[PDB]
């Protein structure tokens, strides 16, 4: 399946403050009006190539990143158990279909523990540049489950990790009991954006400089 | 573990073939029954190590053969300076790396 | 490749002996010296052995409680002291060493000493 | 020292002033970086390898060093980035009547590669004939326990040795003053001047 990605996937790119300012940035963004993949319960294999815009409608609990799994490479693993998110770079053996999934912890190089935040929609952006892995997020209430809503929201940065690992593949993990869930995946691209910082300092709107000639103007 | 050696004197002619044997009373572990000689009153010296191998620096004419309990020291060419007391070893067991009675290679 | 041993000690049946045995030409690796006591006119005997690197001595059963066979890697020596020095202890004491060819060691006590006429007078 | 404890230290601020200014660590010198200069430099992964050795072979814990502990127990590489803290521990580790809990690897076939942890206590074979894991001639158990006594000299006393190794979430700290308002200051916030 495929769905419109109306204006979503935009995030605060550089951790600074601007007020009532139109600012142009050149950064890995989700292009406007792209087709995003809609997955409705199963969990397939997805390439990472440049970065991920992930969205969802407490079924999913975390993510697995890596290249050559079954323990031959240190794999990023992020699990949110019981008001606690845990991140490890242990060279896990991959299950045939994980969901007990975090078993066989070996050769752990990095470990990290933090607290999570709870008709809602969960937007996340995972990117990996310069050996750093960045997670951006926002929880947005909604009233539709057919497609992504055509409003505007910008994702605050949430987590930085200094890993420096080769990634090209990622997995989502969702807790299995035996009510299906659905999620949306898009990829980021190095495109030029113009961002509109409000009087508070919030990004109110943006345009994509390579979308159509009006936006380029 | 005690080691009994065989004939207590080899009273026979020089320059011929003689056989020396160490009949162990209990089975020697890992075949460690090194063979020494000791001319009377002076320092002994090693001829066979690990119950069959010729020692470094020692010339030919000696031979250790067999393993376990049956055992042979094979001397080929009795020169007059080979008319010496010859000794077993059992440094394989644990304690009492028991020697032999020796013999007397005699003219 | 030579074990220089100490000279003779003329002693008394109430005293104790102290026989040393220095290793010349080389230093002590994990070499496993043994000690052989020869009463004159009798067979060779077995006193005890030291793993020289470890110092784990182990003496024979008739010598179980009254000889301590110590070694020192700093001076490249290995000692022996026998207690109570009875009249049936007049002998020649031989320090026999197993040659270690670095990569390994040998299985035979090839380099010996020269003797120590421990006299009980 | 054969089973030397390694703990990885990361995701924190490493305050080294309480280490250098403790005035209790007898042997302390640093390789590749000055000890008073490493406080304001940031690494990625820090390993604190710790063990107990006799006071003579503290010199054996050094890059480019040959000996017994430096070959069979704990070898530092030549490109060692980090440093070693050793202090006397006679008052804790050397108990009355002898302390034999601490052992060191004495017999081994080959010298250790750097940062290798060898746990196997197989009966070492020094000669030609293998002897199937039983004790005897040319069959040595490779762990000889230290004899630690309060009667022992300074060179024979046990020294708790902690070895730090360095390779970006591992670092020092700073500040200086209060914040200064309504006056011309040439400030420095996080590095921005």
């Amino acid at each position: 399946a495929y769905t419109n990605s109306f204006t979503r996937g935009v995030y605060y790119p550089d951790k600074v403050f601007r007020s009532s300012v139109l600012h142009s940035t050149q950064d890995l963004f989700l292009p406007f009006f792209s087709n995003v993949t809609w997955f409705h319960f199963d969990n397939p294999v997805l390439p990472f190539n440049d970065g991920v815009y992930f969205a969802s409608t407490n079924i999913i609990r975390g993510w697995i990143f890596g290249t050559t799994l079954d323990s031959k490479t240190q794999s990023l693993l992020i699990v949110n158990n019981a008001t606690n998110v845990v991140i490890k770079v242990c060279e896990f053996q991959f299950c045939n279909d994980p969901f007990g999934v975090y078993s066989s912890a070996n050769n752990c190089t990095f470990e990290y523990v933090s607290q999570p935040f709870l008709k809602n929609l969960r937007e996340f952006v995972f990117k990996n540049i310069d050996g750093y892995f960045k997670i951006y997020s926002k929880h947005t209430p909604i009233n539709l489950v057919r497609d992504l809503p055509q409003g505007f929201s910008a994702l605050e940065p949430l987590v930085d990790l200094p890993i420096g690992i080769n990634i090209t593949r990622f997995q989502t993990l969702l807790a299995l009991h035996r009510g299906a869930a659905a999620y949306y995946v898009g990829y980021l691209q190095p495109r030029t954006f113009l961002l509109k910082y409000n009087e508070n300092g919030t990004i109110t709107d943006a345009v994509d400089c390579a979308l159509d000639p009006l936006s380029e103007t | 573990i005690v080691l009994t050696q065989s004939p207590v004197t080899l009273s026979l002619s020089p320059g011929e073939r003689a056989t020396l044997s160490c009949r162990a009373s209990q089975s020697v572990r890992n075949s460690l029954l090194a063979w020494y000689q000791q001319k009377p009153g002076q320092a002994p010296r090693l001829l066979i190590y690990a119950a069959s191998s010729r020692a470094t620096g020692i010339p030919d004419r000696f031979s250790g053969s067999g393993s376990g309990t049956d055992f042979t020291l094979t001397i080929s060419r009795l020169e007059p300076e080979d008319f010496v007391v010859y000794y077993c070893q059992q440094h394989g067991s644990s304690p009492p790396w028991t020697f032999g009675q020796g013999t007397k290679v005699e003219f | 490749m030579q074990l220089v041993q100490s000279g003779p000690e003329v002693k008394k049946p109430g005293t104790s002996v102290k026989v040393s045995c220095k290793a010349s030409g080389f230093t002590f690796t994990n070499s496993a010296m043994q000690w052989v006591r020869q009463a004159r006119g009798q067979r060779l005997e077995w006193v005890g052995w030291i793993v020289v690197a470890s110092g784990n001595a182990n003496s024979a059963r008739r010598f179980h409680d009254r000889v301590t066979i110590t070694s020192d890697m700093s001076t490249s020596t290995a000692y022996l002291e026998l207690s109570s020095l009875r009249s049936e202890d007049t002998a020649v004491y031989y320090c026999a060493l197993n040659h270690c060819s670095n990569t390994t060691c040998l299985d035979g006590f090839d380099i010996w000493g020269q003797g120590t006429m421990v006299s009980v007078s | 020292v054969y089973a030397w404890n390694r703990k990885r230290i990361s995701n924190c601020v490493a305050d080294y002033s309480v280490l250098y200014n403790s005035a209790s660590f007898s042997t302390f010198k640093c390789y590749g970086v000055s000890p008073t200069k490493l406080n304001d430099l940031c690494f990625t992964n820090v390993y604190a390898d710790s063990f107990v050795i006799r006071g003579d072979e503290v010199r054996q814990i050094a890059p480019g060093q040959t000996g017994k502990i430096a070959d069979y127990n704990y070898k530092l590489p030549d490109d060692f980035t980090g440093c070693v803290i050793a202090w006397n521990s006679n008052n804790l580790d050397s108990k009355v009547g002898g302390n034999y809990n601490y052992r060191y690897r004495l017999f081994r076939k080959s010298n250790l590669k750097p940062f290798e942890r060898d746990i196997s206590t197989e009966i070492y074979q020094a000669g030609s004939k293998p002897c199937n894991g039983v004790e005897g001639f040319n069959c040595y158990f490779p762990l000889q326990s230290y004899g630690f006594q309060p009667t022992n000299g300074v060179g024979y006393q046990p020294y708790r040795v902690v070895v730090l190794s360095f390779e970006a979430t591992v670092c020092g700290p700073k500040k200086s003053t209060n914040l200064v308002k309504n006056k011309c200051v040439n400030f420095n916030f996080n590095g921005l001047t």
